[PDB]
This record gives structure tokens, C-alpha cells and sequence, in this order.
RNA sequence: UUUU
């Protein structure tokens, strides 16, 4: 064992009194042995990428872990998001007696994605998930608009007895997409990522099971086209319903405008009832009943169902008609004279109803991710993966996950070339139902690493969950970049160990239980 | 097992300690840390316990003191 | 002598479940023994660079956490250096021609330990002397700056005739922005260093030109902009 | 006898190292141009040498004035196909005002037919901002669809590196700069293709030419995004035309407020939603307006009942665009989303951690290198990633990017850093000789003349590889051009 | 230690390396098809051997008549998921020309319901030329998202080896070929997603049909992008109506000038700024003349006002488009600017210097192997590069290509190299049987029945993989047939 | 500053916007008689430590404080105060 | 030749495993798997 | 011949050629090419 | 020369690593870093 | 007094 250090000049390097440059490669540590020797960054990598969680409390990580050692990068910056997250049943299920024997079921899709952590979406019902079913929640997630309100972990209806909600990581995620203050760095590479999803559950009832297993997935550029005069968009408005007041009476939609820009949305006429995003986008988040009638001033023009609609300084006011306690019927109404009224059916909890809209707005053009949602099906998983595991909650207090360098043999640069609007495909699901502009999740997916799923199954509306998790990216800073302040040399290359890695990874199942965390 | 994982790699590296970095070799040492060959003791599972025992024990004690 | 400890994981006695516990662990320190103390480099290299903080990585006593003041106050802590290089230029009357044997500037720094800000740029192209009126039309100006962002760039700005100023922002700091919509930073912070080498940037010969430096320390004493509703009295101005 | 690697690893190795001790030292050596990782079964390996004396804007490349005025320039390189770099200017000293650099950006995201500029020839963006676009000439040169017209399926850049020698009299050689490379990857943001109408959109920048009367003349550059290529000339004022080379309707033309030109309609286009002229009707176009920041600009169309254009643009700033549609049918091409290079001293020193700077002076120049920065083995950039180069930046807003084919057409090299090298307050009578030592590994599908000297692709030679990249993580791949 | 690799893993290696003569020669062992590269946690690989049998265009299968005549057909590999590769014949052994070229060019890419061609059949697509597609049963059996619907998340070709035997009677056992590899990525030209009205092309193909009077009859194609598959029947005439198995609204049909066919309408129609139909009209589409050389046809509906349509398509070459926008809705699906692997055995010569060419009589045939070209390693081929390409080649005018989703949708392996083989002096009274073992490995995220063949991905073995790689490299990737 | 009239100040919010260290020295460097031609290049080297809370773009860059070292501390204050905090930008 | 290539690869292939893997031998076996017999 | 970073190279190229062509000695050379080295 | 402070950082930082590290015994460091005994 |  021993440490180095390189010289701000090289060999013979003949620098002024202020020149060279502002860097000092911080000293090698690197721990030694009859055939290698490591950087404890390249070590505590090794172990971080292999048992992340575990690596860590297990006191084996250490130096530049969050650092990949394959010496490519002359400059990245690094680090690892543990972001904890208690994922719980939705439905406070009111029950009368004193054991209220519910379950539900709950699955969790991981992205090695540089802002988002994984996805969520659990069934108050332990019911497992139709074609339809299942369909509704993808069109949903692409339909998602101004998706960075939602973030904050919080549970979405989309489905009846389904709920869904995503999860960032607290900083990448904190590194906005404007173009006034925030954007990204040149490129990344997830450099390992892991979670262990605690089976926090009574010692009474830790009834329920789990099955995790690792699916790659490679995303689709199908790029939106950028518009100039005129821009065509899609007015949704996905019917739901009020979390806890009468369907036959109140519904719950959410109403959003792809291309047209953010107003804010008064109920006017109304009883009352609503939520508007922040997003650049205009989306509304609004339950009511009948009469009830919302408003805004329309920031461009609109056309639909071919004749104008709104136009800037218009007012469109939504309202819905009929509310049976599953069918909604809802009117869109211009101030413009000699424009006609909008109105369409929808079935709250189900299909959103789509309304090619035209807005006058200049569009930036930004690719959509195509993405194939990875096997969600209570046993398609169990199926298309050999290298899945599974046991019952109270056994594996939980489950471990551990993703890996799965699509390329080497650790490319996962850099701005796949970054876009994820838009989830997947079989029996029909696109026609997927929402115009730019809307659905929008990051970097590192494409090199595996993606993965894991659905919990028969579990009690009294466990929840805690997802421990360990994000390491490493990428290049540029401008703005409110981190490129920490970017140092780039891990070594010591290909001994990550090829051993690798390796054991290839070996190994990404999946293990919250006791082996 | 805390880290199991981690503790696993972690033998694994420890040969590729000595043995020359060959690809061949470390073949053989991935394939020997996992458990799949070559092993001997360097080898541990399951030391937690369903807690239906592990809660049957301590209710059959509290007062079975007398031995 | 070479040292390296580490801090469990774990306190003494401490029962863990494997899932839980913390989720941090300790980066290794590596302390270099002495016949009377054993700092880390995170100190050393602190030490240098919080004294020489440039000539300490010219010459490569920049050791560890540098940015992290050795004096076991915070449990965790973030850590940086931030090396911004503007090249403070003469302003720009015009085109106007310029001869060697002619016009020249007065140019002068004001450095203040501010989170964001770097340092304040000021300068006289037919150099000028500071006088009363010039100074509180700076100073005025400086104040009475609206979205102070707006000149981050570190772009010249005219105030006075013939009179230009700027600002220079420590350009991963100022990037992160303030009381914006979900936009803040951090709690608490403190430099841990902070040098400034105004190389002299000049012909091998045209090398004419003095300067001069010091140390003041200025503490900011804080006045309120009292908050309101119906409406908030504030005031417009307009600078030519 | 650990390993003996050919000539062509050694000279390669040495290059994609030191592409210019590398020939300097006679290191360079064998069919260096491909990388001996072993890859292909054939592969034509090449060396553009381009040695541009970028000379500052406003400057007599002749009788230099020992001024003693300044200049910035910064030079992007991109390890594109057939692109060099960018060079950015400013005559007056300034700084890079968000105005300034949306402006700059903006300008290269809408450039017609980047092709007319390939003379990296200067082009005033803004007031005292200049910009242009060197090439690497050979690759250029070989014409896009050519007449011979060689094609390269897949390439990838083996080796950037290029020093921009300080090229100034001891009298003045004030100057300082700082070199650092940072990786970019083009996001493919596609133009879609239509049939009888596709959209486009018709940009004009206004600004003053060089020598005249800064608000009784003006210069514009008009251009249209999917309008085929038309002749214009003046039809009656001050003359002043300059027509373009591309397939795509652009110009660049000095007059005053009476000058006028025009051109005939190469296809139908609406405007405002509005048939603004048909194949025949001939277009004119002229300035309501001219003064030293601003410039009326309005466009007459033949066509009948035809409401003509009418559109203020301040001259220096940005391009005031309009959107258009033509009859034209077009086929749907690649923009690049790019994200661009720290442009600032300071954005790049905070960011930027490899970077280093100098006094020009002590470091007779500049020498930076790039390097398979991306992917830690040299895959193969192709078809893969190829378009118009349109970037972004953070501040720049997109509300002002043509809606055309426009900006820098050619592939860029997946995996590779583009650099960028800052050179502050550099004499006016000063310039930067840039001798680049790029190099590439391609395969031809069809040509007549490239396939000829297309051999087998380098041995694969790992131990060296393995080093030379050890080499270059380890490196800043920036150094005083007392290095080449 | 002895360097020992898993009996699969030299399984690969062979096959890798000779895909065809392993299996002979035993030497195919273990899994195969799985890549030793120690990357996937676990994968399913997979090698379909279909065997194709061609024949001249026009010659029968039945008899074969020893014309002593002759014919040039050539095939372009491509490492496509399901897609085998192309073929294309001339019954002249005629030269591909421009147009000729162009106009295969210009089928491909605006091949409808390309399933349609599943079946190996030829298709005339000039004078004398025909093409056909061979799609890899197994893979192409997977029908994306239909009754029967599985899935793969991402895959790499393991290899593939192809190998045309030159079936001909030894009596007239003549001819010659050039084969040769051509490395080419694809670019994701996108086809943006529409909602309320979707733009789109109205195709429609003319030529001669085989076994009817030149002049007076013809057989065409015609099709039309957005436009839901529709179900033609002929309504007014001499018969020759084949429809679409294909998702949009494609036919094929053969007839008098005075023959008419006609369909419902299954959503609103536009063409030249015009309406055309509504979501129940009854579109006629008839032929006003028919030269042996040219033809005249036009469209109208039942829609009340409806005007008709009319335009011109010289048999034989080319399609006649028509700018149309349907009342259904796109997807993103987008296309694959794919350049066209040198089809001039010209060229290949000029270009690929790692090519062959023997006579069909020694040689018996020719058997190429495909290989990791692109990038030195593995990496995975997943959804990133998938979509109808249409091929991109000089000469060929982007002009001339559809509207939607056309041609050949399939992905690309971002990896393996592309081959092209072309065979001239063939006698029509030959055949050329095609072996093709090509084998893939990629990973499931959906299906109900591939999941249970999945297990590991084979160890890495980086031992044989390099030398793999590295003799491939040294090696052409063409090679005598009866080296197989 | 002395001499200046508080009444040339604006109103509301208003003035560069930031938090100060409460705790370094400020400094001030004149430079006169500077050739127009001639310019400066001013390197900085700014180093700070903080506590993230919410949102920090940064809290993935925190963890553990930096251990007492006042032992070297004490050197480092009784230093810089014993000499200027000025030098020539040749020692650096 | 039955599969020259076959053949070819395996006199290559059976030349590795019976000798060390120096990354460099290799080459020169995969050198001698047709051209120059390695010393 | 004025190369530094071509000196940079040939020294520890220089190295590779007699050195055991490890992996892990080629992060050695390549360190020691930088001119780097184990303090104390 | 570039870094003439650090040179002193280090004398007097060397110095303390070997001397009765204290207030004092330091003090006398940070002088002999530079001063001089008259 | 000790099992887990
Ligand atoms: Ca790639």
C-alpha cells in the first residue's frame, strides 16, 4: 500500500509563474497487492457497484466511488443520491373492523435514468393489472405533462383501484431544464445504482411476496418536429375520480394542454376544487361537480376540430355536463365569438380523451423517448427472466436491487443523444391513446445500464415500503453547471477489477433481499 | 446478511488480490466467489431466522427458567 | 509517515439491521504522521490553498478536501473551489483608433468574501481620478442595480463619463439560483479560502502600469425592505 | 520482447498523443492514421492538415497596422467529419453579453447553406462580434453529393489535436488564453419531410458593412429554410449582392433604404397563412428603414392581391424571423441538438477542472488534443449521428432557431471531446496560425476515387491503445504550443 | 491456467467465424449463439438457417429451360432483426443504371405494408428488374403487437453467415460475383406522431403484368401511407385485384384501362389542398391509358364534390406520389436514412478492397460472414435504432420517397457490418440457393412463450472474443461457398 | 462610503443580491497607468464549505466535516495575519 | 475446404489455449492463423 | 522533437516495450509517464 | 518565484510537524517562517 | 441459567 502524486508539470513542462493549470489531481491511494493496486475510489466503486446498500454500511466503500474506473474521462464530477422514499397504499380503504385483512399490490419499474429514480404504481385492491388496466397507466405516463409536479413522490390516481407516482433524485432532479438558469452537463454514465426496498411491515401481518428482476431497455428517439407559426398539440383530459367524495356526483380530471402555455386556471362559476402546475405547459389538476365551471385566459391561439378556437386574449372555461360515478361528459368554451363549444366523452379512471389542438406558438422541436415499459406483468417478469429472484416479503425484508452495465459490454457516455420525453410502448398497448406535445418524463437514460423491475404482491395496506436507494452517476460539466465546481480527474482505469465486476454482475441476478441488502 | 453482497465481491477481489489479472483467471475467480466453483469454507448463508420460531422461542422462556 | 483510519460504519456497541442504519459512510481519513501531529490532506492541502491558494496547486500542496477547514465543526459538509479567469479589458468608447504611445486605464478590484458574487470590476478609460461626484455615481449605480443577475456575464458597465464597471460571479455559485420559483441553496457556509491573481496581461513592452493591494474587512450590517400588500412604495429609476 | 506493435500503432499512438511532436519527432510513423485497436476488416485512415492563420476580423491580412487595439477570439473545436472549428471574434473588447452569445448561437443554428461559409471567411453576428467556420478542407472538399461523389459510410476522428500559434510581434504580444476539452453529443432532433407543403421559415440579419454608412447603409442576410436556391440582384439602388452556393434560397446584400433586389419565386410560398407567391411572381425586397441598430425590412411579392412583408430587425442582434411555407417537397433531415461549449474564461476555469491557460507570450501559442473522450473504446460514428448542427446553450432560447435546414451539416464523432481555446486580449495586430493535425478511420460504400487507397484496418494492439488512453485521461490535453 | 473457455464459447467462435462450416464441421457446440463477451446477467440467443431458393424473375421452377440466356442479381445482407436481406434481378443480366438503381431505391423505401413481401417472391420494380425480400421466419414470426405478441427489450447479432450456392447446371454452369462487407449505421429520420389529420403520399407503381398484353394491360401497386388498410376489390372489369395482409392501405392490381377497382373510404381524405373523401366514401381508382411504356390513372370517391385525380407513371419505374392527408392518426414511428451499400459491382471494387470474386463454376457459389464492424466490441442493438429504414445513396432523390411508414421495418444491428454480393454472368437456367445461418442474442421484457429459453449470457471469455475479432478483422468477409 | 448621499440609493429590492462571509477580509487592487492594450487575467481560487438542507443540487457532494486540525489551524491565522494578505503575481 | 475458415480458426484457436494469452501473443497467432508463423 | 507530451510518451512507450504488459503495470508506466510518484 | 508563500507554508508547517506543537512553540514558527531574532 |  502507498500513495501517489503527478505533477502540475509534466516532464519537463516549462510553466510561467501563473500558468499551467488550477488542478492538483488529488493523491492516489491506491491500496496494493501481488498482482494489483487499486484506488480505494476504484475499490469502494468495485464494491458500491456490486452491493451498493450493503458496500457502504458494510464500510467497504470509500474514495471516488461513485467514480468509474476505467480511466476514460480526463475531468467528470460524481457522486451517489440516497434518496429514501416510504412507498405506502394510497386508499386510506376506510374499513369497520378491527382487522381489516386488505392487501394491495404495488410495483416499482427503475430507470437508470439521471433524474429520475424509479416508478411506482400500486392497486389498493391486490388485484393484479388488466391489458387495459395496464394500458390506461402507460398511456398515462406519456400523457404525464408538466411531469416535474409530481416529483414530489406524490400518489396519482389513473386507474380505479390504481394509483401511480415517480420519484426523482433530490439534486439531478433539482437541476432544472430551462433555458434561463438550469440544464444538464455534457453526458453521464449511471455508474452504479442500487435500492433495497425495506419490507417495512407489522410483525403481525408480513403476509405478501416480492419478485425483482433486471430488464434492459435501450430508449427510442421519435423526436417531436419543431413548429413555427403554429404548433399542433393535444388537449387531455384524463376523467378520475374525487379520492374520497361521491363518483355519481364529483369527478376528478385532469386537464392539460400539450403545447399551450402554462395559465392559471380559476374555478370561476363553480363550487370549487382546483390545482394548477407550474409547469411550462398549461395543466390543471381539478375536481367539482356539474355546474362548477373553471377559467383562464388562453396565453395563444387554438384551433380544434378544425375552425379557431381561442385566440390570445380569449377565455376558455371548462366545465363538465354529466358525472356518472364512472362516465364524465365536459364542455370547453371560447370567449371568441362565432367559435363553437368543445365536448367530449371520458370515463374517469380510465383513457384520457384526446383533442388535437393547434396553438399559436412557436415549438422548440425535442425528441420523445420510445420506451418499452419492462415486464409489469404480475408474471410476464417471471417468464422473459431467468435471472429473476422472488421470495415473500417477511422472508427478504425486503428486496435488493442492484443494476449494471447492461447494454454495453464497456461504459460509454449515456450524453444528451437519448434525453427526451419518455413515451412507454409495450405489447397490446395501442399509441393511439399516447398525448401530442412535449409531456410524460423528460431525462438523460443512461443507456448502458440495466433497467429494472419489481412488484410487490399480496402485501397489507399496513406494510409500506422504504426504498433505500443508492444512485452513482458520474458525467462531464460544461457551463452553468451548478456542480462542475466538484469535477476532478477522472476515475483511473483499472480494468483488473471491473472487468472481475462485470463479471460477477453478468454472474449474478441484480436481485437479492433487504436482508442481504 | 448485511452486505452479503458486497462481502462476496469482496472475497472474489480479495483473490484477484494475488492472481495475476488474466481474464482466464479472473474467470475462475468470478466463478469461484460466487460459489459456483472451487470452494471451500470461504462460504456462509442465511444466518437471520423466520421469526415465527424466532418468536416462539422468546414466548417459551420468559418463565421456563428453570433449567 | 503515511497513515489511513476509518470510522466504522458503526458506534461501539451498536446492534444494526442490515437494510437501515446509516447511509453515508466516511471517506477514509489519510493522515500524514509527524513527529507531532498527523493531519489529513484535507488539511494540509486546506492549510496551503487557505494560504496560497494558488501558488499551493502551482506548486502541489493542494492535498485532499482542501475546501474543507480543519476544525472538526461540521458533522457533514460540502466542499469546493470554484477558479473563474475573466480578463478585465479597457472599455469601449469606440473604434475609436488607438495608438501604443497614447491612451492607457486606470482599472481597480474590489473582493469580497461573498457567497456568490466574486469580485467588483471598476475602471477609467481616459483614467480618471476617483473624484466625489464619480465615486457616489458609482456607488449609487451599484445599489441601485435592479436584476443584478442581468450583468453577471461580467459585461462592462458605463455609469459614469468615461466611467465602466462589472461584476464577476463565482460562475458555479451565482449558477445557482435564488428565491426562485423551487429554486435555494444552502444553509450555512463559510470560505475556507479565497485568492485572486490579477496576472498582467500585457505586451513585453508596453509593460507600463502600477498597482497597488490590500486587505480591509467590511462586514454587512443589515437594513430591511420592509414587506407589504395593498401595494409595496418602492421607486423607478432611469440612469443616462 | 514484451509486444511489438507496427509502425502505423507507434506513429498512431505518438499522434493521437502529440499529432505534432508526433510528425515534428518523426514518431509519427507507418499508416498512423488508424487506431490499432483492430476493428475492421478495411478502413481508409486520414490526415487533414489544415494551418488557418486565423487573422483578427477588421484586419489587413497585408499592411497589419501595429494598432496596439485587441480582439477575443475563441476557437470551438468539434470532432466533427469534415468541421475544423468555429472562431469566435469581438474588434471592440467586450464581454459576451447573454444578448451577445443567444445572438451568436442563434446565428449558427440558422445558417443556410453553411457550405458558403466554409471559406471561414469572417461574418459580422454582431456589433462587434465575428464568427466563422474553418474546415477540414479534403473531406470537405470532397463534395457532399459530389461529381465524382465519394461517399463514406462510417468514420471516426483517431486523433484532433491542433495548436493555434500565437503569431505575434514581440511589440505586441499582450495576449492570454486558456484550453480545455469538453465532450459534447449531438441529440438527433429530426426535420420532418412533407409533401406538396412543407414549413420553413424566412430569417433576415441586418447589420452594417464594413466602410459603410452606419445608418444610410446596411447589410442583410436574407435566407429562406426549405426554399430551393433562387438568383437575386439588385433591380434598382446602391448596388450589393452576394448569392449563395447551397440548395437552399439565402443571400447577402449591402444598399441603402431605396436599394432593392429581387429574385423569382423557385416554388410556391404562403406567409403570415397567406399565398404570399407562386412559382413565377418575381419577389423584391428592400428596407422601409435603415439606421445603425434597427432595419425595416420588407419583402413585395408579384403575385397578385399578395400582401407583402414588412419587419423591423435590429442590425447586430438577432435574425427577425417569418415563418413561411413552400410548395416544395422536402426530405426529412437531422438537426443536431449541441449542447455548446462553455463560452466564457470563467464558465470554463469553474467547470472545467483539466483545464489550463497562459500567457501567450511564455506559451507561444496553444496546443490542445482531443481524445475518444466519450466511449472508452473507439466505436464507430456513421450515419449514426450526422445532420445540422444546431445548438443550445444555457440562456439561449430556442423562441429564435429557424425552422429550416440550416446550420453546420456533417457527423460528429460520437465519441471524442470537442475542445474549446480562449484567447483574451490578443493584439489586433496579432494572429493565431491554427495547424491542426486531424485524422480519421472511415469505410466507403460508393465513390470512384477514395475506395482506392482503403486497406485493412490497423492490428489490434491493445498494451499501446491501452496506454495511449491511460495517457489521455491522465492528460489536459491543453498545453503551451511549445509542445507540439 | 490453461486458458479454458467454455465449450459454448468456442461454439461461438467458429460460428462467429464461419457460421456455416461450424455447423458442418461440428464444431458448433454448446449455446452458440450466445456471445462470450460476459455482458448480459441472461439472454436468449437464437440462429435461424432459412434456406431460400431463387430464381430467375421470370423463369419457371418447374422446368427449367437451358436458355443459355442470363441474368445480374445481386443481394444486400443487412444484420436487421428479422430482415435476411434483399435481393434484386435483372432477366437481362443487365447493368443497374440510374434510374434503374433509383427506382429500387425508391420501391424500398416506399414499400407499404413491406410484410407483404414476407414471401420471398419477386416483385418487377423496373424494365426488366425485380426484388424480393428474405426475412428470417422465426424473428420476422414475431409479430409486433397483433393476437400472438412477444418481445425483445434488445439484441445483437451473434453473427450471420450467408452463403449463396451457385445452383446451376453444370451445362451452362456460368456466371461470375463479387461479394464484399459494407459497414453502415442507420439514422432515425423521424415520422412525426399526428393527431386530427396526419400527412402523408398516395403511391401508386406501374409495369407491365407478366402473361398479359404489354400495351394494353398493367399491372400496379398502389398504396397510400396514413390511410388505414382498406380492402380493394375490383368493381368494373378484367379481374387482378391482390390485396394487403399490411396494417395501412396498399394493393396490388392488374387490369384493361377500362378495369376498375374501388374500396370504401375507412377514414376523411386530402390531396392538392383539396378534399377527397370522407370516413364512408367509395374511392374509384381506374387507368385512363396504358402504353406498353407509359400509363395514365385517376382516383375519385364517392364524396360529393369530390373532385378527381389524374396523373402520369411511365410503367416500369418509378411511383407516382401524391401529397394526401388522411383523417387518421400517426405514431412517431420513424424511418432509417440507411445508405445503400455500394449495388455497382463497380464501386464494391473501387470501395471494398476486403471483397472477393470468384466464377459460380470454381467457386460454388459465395458464403459470407458478417462480423461486429462497427464498434470493437458488443455493444447492445436495442429500440434506439429500429424503424422502416429507406436507404439513402447518391444519386438517389430524397424526392421521390412516400409520406409514411414505408419500407422494410425492422432494427439494425448498431454493430455488424452490412454485405452486398452481386452475381452477373448467371444463366437464367440457374438458381442460387441461399443458406443462411445468422444467429442473434437479446434479452425478453415481454411474451409468453421466448422468456423460457433465456439463461445466462455466456461468460466472458475475452480471450476468444479478441482473437474472434481479430481474425474476422484480417480476413474478408467474402469468402469461396464451398468454403462453408 | 464617506461622502456619499444616501438619497441617490434605490427603493425595494434592488443592489447585488447575496450572502457575505461573515468572516474574510475584503480586499481592493488599483491598477493605473494600464496601456489600454494591455488587460488582466484575474485567476480566482474561491473556496467554500456549506451544510445543504432541500432541493441542494449539491447535497450529493456532502458528507462528513473536516476533522479538527486547529493543531495546524493556529499556524494558518497567526500566518496570513503575519504577513499581507497582498503579494506579486509571480508568487503564486 | 469443408470450411477453410472453420479450420482456419480452429489451428488459430487451438494455438491460444495451449500458450499464454499475452493480448499480444494472440496477435501473433491470429497472425499466424494464416500469415506469419510466429517465433 | 520538441514534443513534451510527445516525450511524455516515447518515455513510457519507451517503458511498455520491456514491461510485463499488465494491465495494472501499464496504470503504472502511464503514471510514471506523467512522471508521477509514491510520496512520503 | 510561483507559490513564494507556500514555500514558507511549508518551512513552517514542516517546522510545527516536528516541534512541541503549542501556541508558543508555534508563534515562533510563523516568525521564522520569515523573521529574524535582532 | 441458556438457547437464536
Ligand atoms: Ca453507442
Amino acid at each position: 500500500q502507498a500513495t501517489i502524486l503527478k505533477p502540475q508539470l509534466l516532464p519537463g513542462e516549462s510553466v510561467a509563474p501563473s500558468g499551467g493549470r488550477g488542478t492538483m489531481d488529488p493523491p492516489v491511494h491506491e491500496i496494493c497487492a501481488q498482482s494489483i493496486d487499486p484506488s480505494e475510489g476504484a475499490v469502494g466503486w468495485f464494491y458500491k457497484y456490486m452491493d451498493p446498500a450493503g458496500a457502504v454500511e458494510s464500510g467497504k466503500a470509500l474514495g471516488e466511488f461513485s467514480k468509474v474506473p476505467d480511466g476514460l474521462l480526463r475531468y467528470s464530477v460524481d457522486a451517489e443520491q440516497r434518496p429514501i422514499v416510504t412507498i405506502e397504499c394510497p386508499t386510506v380503504s376506510e374499513s369497520d373492523l378491527p382487522l381489516d385483512g386488505k392487501l394491495w399490490r404495488v410495483s416499482f419499474i427503475s430507470f437508470p435514468a439521471f433524474r429520475l429514480n424509479f416508478i411506482a404504481l400500486a392497486n389498493i385492491n391486490n388485484e393484479a393489472l388488466t391489458l387495459e388496466t395496464r394500458n390506461t397507466f402507460i398511456q398515462t405516463l406519456n400523457n404525464i405533462t408538466n411531469w416535474r409536479d409530481l416529483g414530489t413522490g406524490q400518489w396519482a390516481q389513473f386507474a380505479p383501484g390504481w394509483y401511480y407516482s415517480i420519484y426523482v433524485l433530490p439534486n439531478t432532479y433539482a437541476m432544472a431544464e430551462i433555458g434561463d438558469r438550469t440544464d444538464s452537463v455534457t453526458q453521464f454514465r449511471k455508474v452504479y445504482k442500487g435500492i433495497t426496498f425495506e419490507f417495512n411491515a407489522p410483525t403481525l401481518i408480513d403476509q405478501g411476496w416480492w419478485v425483482g428482476a433486471h430488464i434492459p431497455v435501450k430508449p427510442q428517439s421519435e423526436t417531436i418536429p419543431a413548429a413555427e407559426r403554429f404548433s399542433a398539440g393535444s388537449m387531455t383530459v384524463s376523467a378520475s375520480n374525487a379520492i374520497f367524495q361521491p363518483s355519481n356526483t364529483v369527478a376528478r380530471i385532469v386537464w392539460s394542454i400539450t403545447p399551450l402555455p402554462v395559465a392559471t386556471v380559476a374555478l370561476t362559476t363553480g363550487t370549487g376544487g382546483t390545482n394548477n402546475t407550474s409547469g411550462k405547459f398549461f395543466s390543471v389538476e381539478i375536481d367539482g361537480n356539474v355546474n362548477s365551471v373553471w377559467t383562464f385566459t388562453a396565453p395563444a391561439s387554438i384551433l380544434a376540430e378544425g375552425e379557431p378556437f381561442a385566440e390570445e386574449g380569449d377565455t376558455t372555461s371548462f366545465s363538465m355536463t354529466t358525472i356518472t360515478a364512472d362516465t364524465v361528459v365536459y364542455s370547453v368554451s371560447s370567449s371568441l365569438t362565432g367559435s363553437s363549444v368543445i365536448v367530449r366523452g371520458v370515463t374517469k379512471g380510465s383513457g384520457v380523451s384526446i383533442t388535437p389542438v393547434t396553438v399559436g406558438i412557436d415549438t422548440e422541436a425535442v425528441n420523445r423517448l420510445s420506451i418499452e415499459m419492462p415486464a409489469l406483468t404480475t408474471e410476464e417478469v417471471t417468464t422473459n427472466v431467468p435471472k429473476y429472484e422472488q421470495f415473500l416479503c417477511k422472508e427478504s425484508g425486503g428486496a435488493y436491487i442492484v443494476h449494471y452495465k447492461m447494454n454495453n459490454p464497456v461504459f460509454e457516455m449515456t450524453g444528451e443523444e437519448n434525453f427526451g420525453g419518455f413515451q412507454f410502448h409495450y405489447p397490446g398497448y395501442d399509441p393511439e391513446n399516447n398525448a401530442l406535445g412535449l409531456r410524460g418524463i423528460v431525462d438523460t437514460f443512461e443507456n448502458n445500464f440495466s433497467s429494472a423491475v419489481v412488484h410487490f404482491w399480496g402485501i397489507s395496506q399496513s406494510a409500506t415500503i422504504v426504498c433505500k436507494t443508492y444512485d452513482g452517476w458520474e458525467g462531464t460539466t460544461n457551463a452553468g453547471s451548478t456542480v462542475g465546481q466538484f469535477a476532478h480527474t477522472g476515475a483511473e482505469e483499472e480494468d483488473e477489477v471491473v472487468q472481475l465486476a462485470n463479471r460477477l454482475q453478468m454472474e449474478l441476478t441484480g436481485v437479492y433481499q433487504a436482508d442481504d441488502n | 446478511f448485511a452486505g452479503t453482497v458486497s462481502a462476496l465481491a469482496s472475497i472474489g477481489l480479495g483473490l484477484l488480490g494475488k492472481s495475476s489479472a488474466t481474464p482466464s483467471v479472473i474467470k475462475g475467480i468470478a466463478q469461484q466467489a460466487v460459489g459456483a466453483v472451487q470452494a471451500n469454507p470461504g462460504i456462509l448463508e442465511g444466518a437471520v431466522k423466520a421469526i415465527g420460531s424466532v418468536g416462539a422461542r422468546l414466548v417459551g422462556s420468559i418463565k421456563a427458567r428453570r433449567a | 509517515e503515511q497513515a489511513t483510519i476509518l470510522k466504522p460504519q458503526l458506534l461501539p456497541g451498536e446492534s444494526v439491521a442490515p437494510s437501515g442504519g446509516r447511509g453515508t459512510m466516511d471517506p477514509p481519513v489519510h493522515e500524514i504522521c509527524a513527529q507531532s501531529i498527523d493531519p489529513s490532506e484535507g488539511a494540509v492541502g486546506w492549510f496551503y490553498k487557505y494560504m496560497d491558494p494558488a501558488g499551493a496547486v502551482e506548486s502541489g500542496k493542494a492535498l485532499g478536501e482542501f475546501s474543507k477547514v480543519p476544525d472538526g465543526l461540521l458533522r457533514y459538509s460540502v466542499d469546493a473551489e470554484q477558479r473563474p479567469i475573466v480578463t478585465i479589458e479597457c472599455p469601449t468608447v469606440s473604434e475609436s483608433d488607438l495608438p501604443l504611445d497614447g491612451k492607457l486605464w486606470r482599472v481597480s478590484f474590489i473582493s469580497f468574501p461573498a457567497f456568490r458574487l466574486n469580485f467588483i470590476a471598476l475602471a477609467n478609460i481616459n483614467n480618471e481620478a476617483l473624484t466625489l461626484e464619480t465615486r457616489n455615481t458609482f456607488i449609487q449605480t451599484l445599489n441601485n442595480i435592479t436584476n443584478w443577475r442581468d450583468l453577471g456575464t461580467g459585461q462592462w458597465a458605463q455609469f459614469a463619463p468615461g466611467w465602466y464597471y462589472s461584476i464577476y460571479v463565482l460562475p458555479n455559485t451565482y449558477a445557482m439560483a435564488e428565491i426562485g420559483d423551487r429554486t435555494d441553496s444552502v444553509t450555512q457556509f463559510r470560505k475556507v479560502y479565497k485568492g485572486i491573481t490579477f496576472e498582467f496581461n500585457a505586451p513585453t513592452l508596453i509593460d507600463q502600469g502600477w498597482w497597488v493591494g490590500a486587505h480591509i474587512p467590511v462586514k454587512p450590517q443589515s437594513e430591511t425592505i420592509p414587506a407589504a400588500e395593498r401595494f409595496s412604495a418602492g421607486s423607478m429609476t432611469v440612469s443616462a
